[PDB]
């Protein structure tokens, strides 16, 4: 798995490779690691899917009465409820989850909680097996308040190396982006990042 | 695999004389070859006339002590400020340390005071809460360096009146305070030399009817 | 244990304690622990205390034939290559951890070398259990071209750190300066800060005290004449 | 415990059972009796791990001598070997098994004929003309295959026993210091004092 | 299981003023059972005495291999083997044996005699040399012995005062060892007269 | 190959003379002189150093070697051998005796070593 | 670790050693080993230590509630079943425990009941416990009858942990000696093993094999 | 039981004549990657205590809002919470060593090691050690980690016993914690540059110095070694 | 195997050794004899692992009468006893070890004394007035230090090794099927053949 | 342990850190990690310090025995010799040898021979703990025939990146340059390369 958020001018934008494994054998090469906790709350999965596809149905839920009860909630909040889940429940769960939403008053913001279940907001962040390979081009690429293009470029040049070098990443590269003007899917095939 | 217990090292001695007793203890605290300080008391009053040390893993050494000076507090409060005696005391630790048997205290306890007839008291526990009153005991890590020593000096062991030739035992007379603390002293210098795990400093605790006193000695810090 | 090894303007030095172990009980009180490899090579060692002296002796026995043999004196990297080679050789299960330190015609010389085989070069190097104590010093005091004064102060300083915060060391300072056109200078107990208190009591026993069962003269002369 | 033997006769069961108590490195006792009454025509005779053996064995016993005064009645020798085996049966899946093998011999009064019944730690029961647990059966069981009538007479069936005991003293490593007999027929039960 | 501590017993040694003592326990044992109470640690080649504690078949085997030794020393050399030389020759035979060693705890003693002066040395099963001044231990009591040693000894003791002083070493260290006693020796050794004594003690 | 001699090249002839080493004897009595003197507080040996060349150093030739530090040799005869027998006699003193007991060997006793390994030359194949 | 005790025509007698082991290194020489549980039963000490002191102080406690509920001493039998029932109860928890409940009533005359932590009870006229039992066993065997005398039955309790005390290096200190009667259990003292070692050895010609 | 996954290392600290010295690096490390760059790991509660934090981050964090909630907690019906009944070093730190021991005793410890630095009411200054076993101790110097190993002995060298203390200024103390916070980057394989700073003083009270980073570093030297024995190029 | 026992009196030396041989769960012999004699005045018992036993005995045996027939002349039972003790000693250390125990009982005719040395599988060696292998010593080693005198007869040294073969029979598990006992003094060696 | 090889238009470039640990304590901080097997061959060294230092010294002796007889060894003649060891011992020996010289006939060249023992002749090598983090870049960066210069640019950067993200990699960075002119040595200090 390779995934990223990537904080922006506009808002956040999440990446993602398509590929799930078990062991050597690629068991969906077309999957959605891009999932929708809010309507624009979203997180990138990385470790068990059972795990993580758990935790996400129980943050809807969480969510989802929250804005019934309180108005919509703030990415703060999102995070909050995965690390309280993450955190309380870390002997028997293999979750890495980034979480990355936008406010109006916040505007973009991405946070990450890996295995231990401590959350670290950050400008941008990268998880998942694949992610190893591309700290160095990442950290050398990255510059905050990017243009929707740049960012767009940024997560998949970046993600087209993590695939380029990790096994267990591979397939379409998706993308969700987060901005006041709404929420947009965007896809990128074999095709076109693997001659970047 | 997480070991929830550990050693902190560190040597304790009680002896008791014919109208006193003493608890001693080096002032040394480690984890494997680190200090972790040269000065951390480990005999404490716990009131009543009665001094406590639990030595081994410290953190079950302190809760021990903790809920020991807690069961003197209430012993006052349940029956009418009565006075616990040093053998009601060594019997209430039994009961503390074997309420933990399948989880114990990793410590090995010694209390020292004065019995109900005034006369010098000291109790050794195991880690599961099995007691004696003795007359002289060494706990903790140099506990092997001091007993046959103490066995020899104290009880006068192996040691006959001469001209007779091993016919006559020399006789076990009494020792005074300044005499005992004597020992004490030198068990602990001779344990610092040969035990790297004792060291820093020395703090007994002495016991009469008079109260509880207290005095400090170097030890070698290497 | 304690041991590091300090380059300076002229030559080299290494100092080391003189505790040794087993387990929690100190066996020596006053162990020696910088071994001659050669008049001017001289080492120290951490480890199992066998293999460090075991190792040096071999080192120390073959450099003397070569040197024989080449009409030469000893070089420290001789020594270095033979001890390293040796010590691979047998995959670390030859416990010794050492500092190699020297002068010989081609200059002065401080390596390290560990069970395993690798080798270090360096101006300043600690080894043992109380070598972090030693390095933190090390890395406080050190400075390019020192003088030999200077270089002596810092290697016991050093050692003086284990002494105190490693459980594993005390007792007293070893030092040996190699400087380059002399006589390496052994200094066996340099400092002495660690002389036990005198005892609250004597405990000479009376004369009687033990009792006995039999005596008898033992026979240690051999078979006489007549 | 050891050996633990039964043999069905004409008109009686017999109960073979050790007399050693072995812990270790010693044997403690050498005249221990490895039986209870359960109701005046019922015997039940123990074997495995020390301390559950007698335990479970009073356990039993407490429980068929509550049904004798509930009910005015003795249980037949079948109903307390149901009872016995869904007891073993119950304790093998529980947290701490009974580790306990039995051997039931009993004199039904209503069917006017001796049964045994053989029942293992497991909660296994079966009926039969003659049983052991633990080797015992390895050593006896060919000479009670040779021997063994179902018309023998109580005599018969005591030196038929003695045979296999003279085998087992033979060929068994172990000094199980010799066995305590007892015999239950229409008239109760009794102990063979010597043997 | 531990071979060091299967048969038990002790060694102690310790200089004086133009002296040194070197004593031993009898017990041989199989762990918890007592099986001999005349079985002697220390033996002497000429004038240099040496203890062994630790595994008993070792004990012997070593005996007889420095007595195997030292008598070929003895032929060559045209004379008796010194405390410091042989103190060498324990090394080297133990630190043969690296990766299978002999499981003791060898103790030397002697005097020196061309210059008179007291020589004691102690080892591990390895051979590392402890060439201590006032004394060395060895044993399965040998943290006794170390502390009663480091309290009872001081320099300088005439050979009678040395007498007490190790006798009471080691039969207070011994009756704190389950696996030590049953009887002890102690050796008094001058340049030319040599004492052994047997000392009473508890038969438990 | 493989060394194929491996019987004695030194025999007894009928006379009950060891041929070869009367041989040796006279290679030996061929050779330039050397002596040693021995005092109450030291002994001196001391050979003449015959330079085969004007144009050699006969510095970087020596006949008088340090054996061990209490021990010198000096010889007569033949000098390749006598190199390779010094290279020897200074293990001999580290293999069979320094590495066993801590010390280096007497005189004799080293002496007894080089002796053995001359002896050895007379017998082996 | 050596106990013992045997039934006989004056009652009982109980005997045991004093020494505390941990490993090879010898934790106490005065360990009492025979626990008073009150006036007229008394219980050993073997295995563990604790847990051994504990439940046989509780068993006294327990004793003392039966005698005051029922107005009447209670019996060994039901004494030493009180005990067995409650070790079982914590079967596999890991409790140590091999001991003799001693006790003499009306209705039973001299009683021994051996207690033991894997569940076992048994009722005897000899038992001996612990690392050196075996020692123990071999005098008491050879030289017991019913028709001892107190004396000489106190004696051969006395010589039997003597036997083991010398043989078994887990045993030794010293041996303290108890004789049960119906009245109540009686001291009969500390005897250092040391002493004792040398004063049997001279008077009954005994141990040659050991040098005196 | 778990294992600790997001770490932070060395806390260092030592008392002065006036007060307590405390710092810790900026890193969280995720085994040898050394992934999170801007993580504080001293803690102050009000003005007069600093909790520093070793171990793993996510209990770290835990702690934090224990801390948090400890101080919301104080002020409930509480008029003088800003004054004499405000959190003591000594509360904060019992209370703390009192949950490390409880998790331990319940197999699930919070994997920390914990230094609470601070000064008290009457002025004493306070400095105690806890840990994931509940172990706790006293002295003049303090460090957990490597800082244990490293940074003690050099700051024993400057405080050696309780009557060090009153001889000690703040500049020597300061000079001395930033001294063996450059000898941790040297040596300690999971530290990083940048570290914070606090110093709890009972006239100046509590200053938190953030984004310092370690200087005057020695390296010039590395220049001249070559190979590993042998080389000469 | 199991229980060899030695006892050294005043003009001779005795050895018992068990006569059971037991393969896992049957006892496959009863009349085994666990010795073998080394030369006219020296005999050796044994006990340890099947097959090593009878291997080193014979081994033993085989050196002693070859060394008996080279010299013309009986080694003494020391001199045995230190060859046996050399020959352990490097088994413990080798591929494969013996797993053997002996007691070696011998008179020597030079000295007009019996011995007795007991020698271990390490290859411990000690001279004793009476010695064991196992937990034979256990059993028999209290009552030995009890009643054993030096200056005992030899009727009184069976009496004594009577008295140890009853306990063991008493309080030992194993079925040892009783023993074999034999001699040896200035006349050689032989066999009581009722015990 | 972060090491990498470039090769450029004028030869070849070796680069190293300088960090040894031995867990997480820093052994030695000065570490020199580009050792010398021939005049103009030269290899870098991760795994085993011992291993890789013993496996150097045999094939510097191999290469100095190869060139009293048969003249100067190509770069491919010493990988072979690397190789031999390291696939023949594969068994006792963690050891990964990054080999680079320069031929005047061949010009500069790059042999990477990981841990089975296999060789791969390739245009730039990356290897060492620190390597993984800047697969991304360097696959980015990499050019052909560069100069000098960029080629020191682009090590330097490489190396500082890998340093910044892996915990066993550290101090200084060390690069030789070999080509016709000769052999160079190059050191950059820590306030020169994170400032990048
Ligand atoms: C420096 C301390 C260390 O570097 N390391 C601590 C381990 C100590 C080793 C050494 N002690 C010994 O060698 C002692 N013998 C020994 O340990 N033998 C081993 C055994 O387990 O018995 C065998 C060989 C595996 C010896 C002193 C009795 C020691 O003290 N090292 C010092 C320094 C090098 C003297
Ligand atoms: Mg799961
Ligand atoms: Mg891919
Ligand atoms: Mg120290
Ligand atoms: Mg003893
Ligand atoms: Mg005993």
């Amino acid at each position: 798995t390779s995934i990223m958020a990537v904080t922006f001018k506009d808002g956040v934008i999440l990446g993602a490779d398509s590929r799930t494994t078990t062991g050597a054998y690629i068991a969906n090469r077309v999957t959605d690691k891009l999932t929708r906790v809010h309507d624009k709350i979203w997180c990138c999965r990385s470790g068990s899917a059972a795990d993580t596809q758990a935790i996400a149905d129980i943050v809807q839920y969480h969510l989802e009465l929250y804005t019934s009860q309180y108005g919509t909630p703030s990415t703060e909040t999102a995070a909050s409820v995965f690390k309280e889940l993450c955190y309380e429940n870390k002997d028997n769960l293999t979750a890495g989850i980034i979480v990355a939403g936008y406010d109006d008053k916040n505007k973009g913001e991405v946070y990450t909680i890996p295995l231990g279940g401590s959350v670290h907001k950050l400008p941008y962040a990268i998880a998942g097996s694949g992610s190893t390979f591309i700290y160095g081009y990442c950290d050398k690429n990255f510059r905050e308040n990017m243009s929707k293009e740049e960012t767009v470029d940024f997560i998949k040049h970046s993600l087209s190396q993590a695939i380029k070098w990790d096994g267990s990443s591979g397939g379409v590269i998706r993308m969700v982006v987060l901005t006041a003007a709404g929420v947009e899917r965007l896809i990128f095939y074999p095709d076109e990042y693997e001659q970047l | 695999q997480f070991n929830p217990y550990g050693d902190n090292g560190g040597t304790i001695l009680g002896i008791a004389g014919e109208d006193f007793a003493v608890l001693a203890g080096d002032t040394r605290n480690i984890t494997d070859y680190s200090i972790n300080s040269r000065y951390e008391p480990k005999v404490f009053d716990c009131g009543d006339n009665i001094v406590m040390s639990a030595n081994g893993f410290a953190a079950d050494g302190d809760a021990l002590v903790k809920r020991f000076k807690n069961s003197v507090k209430w012993y006052h409060f349940d029956h009418n400020d009565k006075k616990l005696s040093i053998n009601s005391a060594a019997r209430n630790i039994q009961h503390l340390l074997y309420g933990k048997r399948f989880f114990p205290y990793y410590v090995h306890t010694i209390i020292a005071g004065l019995d109900e007839d005034g006369k010098g008291a000291v109790y050794s526990f195991d880690p599961v809460g099995s007691y004696e009153r003795e007359q002289c005991r060494a706990g903790g890590a140099a506990a092997s360096l001091i007993m046959p020593f103490l066995d020899n000096q104290v009880n006068f062991k192996n040691q006959y009146e001469p001209g007779t030739n091993g016919k006559v035992k020399k006789p076990l007379k009494y020792l005074s305070v300044e005499e005992v603390i004597k020992l004490v002293r030198d068990s602990f210098t001779s344990a610092t030399e040969r035990h790297i795990q004792v060291g820093d400093g020395l703090e007994i605790l002495i016991v009469t009817k008079d109260g509880v006193r207290k005095e400090f000695y170097e030890l070698k810090r290497d | 244990t304690t041991i590091v090894g300090v380059k300076f303007n002229n030559g080299v030095v290494i100092a080391a304690d003189t505790r040794s172990t087993q387990g929690p009980i100190v066996a020596d009180k006053n162990c020696a622990k910088l071994h001659r490899i050669s008049p001017k090579i001289w080492c120290a060692g951490a480890g199992t205390a066998a293999d460090t002296e075991a190792v040096t002796q071999l080192i120390g026995s073959n450099i003397e034939l070569h040197s024989l043999y080449t009409s030469r004196e000893p070089r420290v990297v001789s020594a270095l290559q033979m001890l390293k080679q040796h010590l691979f050789k047998y995959q670390g299960h030859i416990g010794a951890y050492l500092i190699v330190a020297g002068v010989d015609p081609t200059g002065s010389h401080l390596f390290s070398i560990h069970a395993h085989g690798s080798t270090d070069v360096g101006y300043y190097l600690s080894l043992g259990s109380g070598s972090l104590a030693a390095m933190a010093v090390l890395e406080s005091h050190w400075k390019q071209d020192l003088t030999k004064e200077e270089a002596i102060k810092l290697a016991s300083d050093a050692i003086q750190a284990g002494i105190w915060n490693d459980l594993g060391s005390g007792s007293n300072v070893d030092v040996c300066v190699m400087e380059i056109g002399k006589d390496a200078e052994y200094l066996r107990n340099y400092l002495t800060p660690n002389v036990r208190e005198e005892k609250q009591k004597s405990y000479k026993f009376p004369r009687g005290t033990t009792a006995v069962l039999k005596e008898s003269i033992v026979n240690i002369c051999d078979i006489q004449e007549e | 415990m050891d050996i633990i033997l039964g043999i069905r006769v004409q008109d009686s069961v017999i109960l073979a059972s050790s007399k050693a108590v072995t812990r270790g490195i010693s044997v403690l006792k050498d005249s221990d009796d490895k039986t209870r009454q359960l109701s005046p025509h019922t015997l039940m005779s123990f074997a495995g791990e020390a301390g559950d053996t007698v335990q479970f064995a009073e356990y039993i016993q407490a429980n068929i001598q509550l049904y004798s005064i509930r009910e005015d009645y003795e249980l037949s020798p079948q109903a307390v070997s149901s009872f016995v085996r869904q007891e073993l049966a119950k304790s093998i899946r529980s947290r701490r098994p009974y580790q306990v093998n039995v051997l039931i011999g009993g004199y039904d009064k209503k069917k006017n004929k001796p049964e045994l019944y053989q029942i293992d730690y497991l909660g296994t029961k079966v009926e039969l003309p003659y049983g052991a647990h633990g080797y015992s059966g390895f050593y006896t069981f060919s000479l009670l295959d040779h021997h063994y009538r179902p018309d023998m007479t109580t005599e018969e069936g005591l030196d038929l026993l003695k045979l296999c005991v003279q085998e087992l003293e033979k060929r068994m490593p172990m000094d199980f210091k010799g066995v305590i007999v007892k015999i239950v027929d229409k008239d109760g039960i009794r102990q063979v004092d010597d043997f | 299981s531990d071979p060091s501590s299967i048969n038990g017993g002790i060694v102690v040694a310790m200089t004086g003023k133009d002296c040194v003592a070197i004593a031993c326990d009898l017990r041989l044992g199989s762990q918890s059972l007592g099986v001999s109470n005349k079985f002697e640690k220390i033996f002497h080649y000429g004038h240099v005495f040496l203890g062994i504690t630790g595994l008993a078949t070792d004990v012997t085997t070593l005996n007889e291999m420095f007595r195997y030794k030292t008598n070929l020393y003895k032929l060559k050399e045209e004379r008796a083997i010194e405390p410091e030389t042989f103190t060498q020759l324990v090394s080297s035979s133990l630190y043969e044996r690296r990766f299978g060693p002999y499981f003791v705890g060898p103790v030397v003693a002697g005097i020196n005699s061309k210059s008179g002066k007291p020589f004691i040395a102690g080892f591990d099963l390895i051979g590392c040399i402890d060439e201590a001044k006032d004394f060395i231990v060895s044993g399965t009591a040998s943290d006794q012995l170390f502390g009663m040693c480091e309290s009872l000894y001081e320099p300088n003791l005439e050979p009678e005062d040395l007498f007490e002083t190790i006798s009471q070493a080691l039969l207070n260290a011994a009756d704190r060892d389950a696996l030590s006693g049953w009887g002890a020796v102690v050796y008094i050794i001058k340049k030319d007269e040599v004492v052994k004594r047997y000392l009473k003690m508890r038969q438990d | 190959m493989t060394d194929r001699y491996s019987f004695s090249l030194t025999t007894f002839s009928p006379s009950g003379k060891l041929g070869q080493i009367d041989y040796a004897l006279t290679a030996v009595k061929q050779g330039v002189t050397s002596l040693g003197i021995k005092a109450t507080n030291g002994v001196v040996i001391a050979t003449e150093k015959k330079s085969s060349s004007p144009l050699a150093m006969s510095e970087t030739l020596s006949k008088v070697s340090l054996l061990t530090p209490d021990i010198g040799a000096v010889y007569s005869g033949m000098g390749p051998d006598y190199r390779v027998l010094v290279d020897k006699s200074r293990k001999v003193a580290h293999t069979s005796y320094k590495r066993i007991y801590g010390e280096y060997p007497p005189t004799k006793l080293l002496v007894s070593e080089v002796a053995k390994i001359m002896q050895e030359a007379t017998q082996s194949g | 670790a050596t106990t013992l005790a045997f039934r006989f025509q004056g009652g009982i007698i109980v005997a045991v050693d004093s020494r505390a082991t941990a490993g090879n290194w010898v934790a106490s020489q005065t360990v009492k080993k025979v626990i008073e549980i009150n006036p007229f039963l008394l219980g050993t000490m073997a295995g563990g230590a604790a847990d051994c002191q504990f439940w046989e102080t509780w068993l006294g406690s327990q004793c003392r509630l039966h005698e005051l509920r029922e107005k009447e001493r209670i019996s060994v039998a039901a004494a030493s079943k009180i005990l067995s029932n409650l070790v079982y109860q914590y079967k596999g928890a890991g409790l140590s425990m091999g001991t003799m409940i001693c006790g003499y009533t009306r209705k039973e005359g001299p009683t021994i009941y051996y207690v033991d932590s894997d569940g076992t009870r048994l009722k005897g006229d000899i038992f001996c416990v612990g690392s050196g039992q075996t020692f123990a066993y071999g005098v008491l065997d050879s030289n017991y009858k019913w028709d001892l005398s107190v004396e000489d039955a106190l004696y051969l309790g006395k010589r039997s942990i003597l036997a083991a005390a010398h043989r078994d290096a887990y045993s030794g200190g010293s041996v303290n000696l108890y004789h049960v009667t119906e009245d109540g259990w009686i001291y009969h003292g500390n005897h250092d093993v040391g002493e004792l070692f040398w004063k049997v050895k001279e008077e009954e010609g005994s141990f040659n094999n050991v040098i005196g | 039981t778990q294992q600790p996954i997001v770490t932070g290392t060395s806390v260092i600290s030592m008392k002065y004549d006036n007060g307590v010295i405390i710092a810790a690096d900026n890193l969280g490390s995720y085994g040898s990657l050394l992934r999170f760059n801007g993580v504080e790991r001293l803690i102050p509660v009000g003005d007069n205590t600093v909790v520093g934090i070793s171990g793993d981050i996510s209990d770290m964090q835990h702690i934090e809002r224990l801390l948090k909630d400890l101080v919301t907690e104080n002020a409930y019906d509480n008029p003088l919470a800003d004054a004499e009944e405000a959190l003591e070093p000594s509360y904060i730190f019992e209370y703390l060593a009192t949950v490390m021991y409880q998790r331990r005793s319940k197999m699930n410890p919070l994997w920390n090691a914990i230094i609470v630095a601070g000064v008290q009411s009457n002025g004493d200054q306070f400095l105690r050690y806890v840990n994931l076993l509940g172990v706790t101790y006293s002295s003049p110097t303090l460090a957990t980690g490597f800082g244990a190993h490293m940074a003690n002995p050099l700051l024993r060298k400057v405080v050696d016993r309780e009557s060090d203390i009153p001889k000690t200024t703040v500049q020597v103390a300061e000079e001395a914690i930033v001294n063996a916070m450059r000898v941790l980057y040297y040596r300690d394989a999971r530290s990083s540059r940048n570290f914070s700073l606090a110093i709890i003083d009972k006239n100046t009270g509590l200053t938190f110095k953030k984004n310092l980073q370690v200087e005057n570093m020695k390296w010039d030297f590395a220049k001249d070694i070559k190979g590993y024995g042998t080389q000469k190029i």
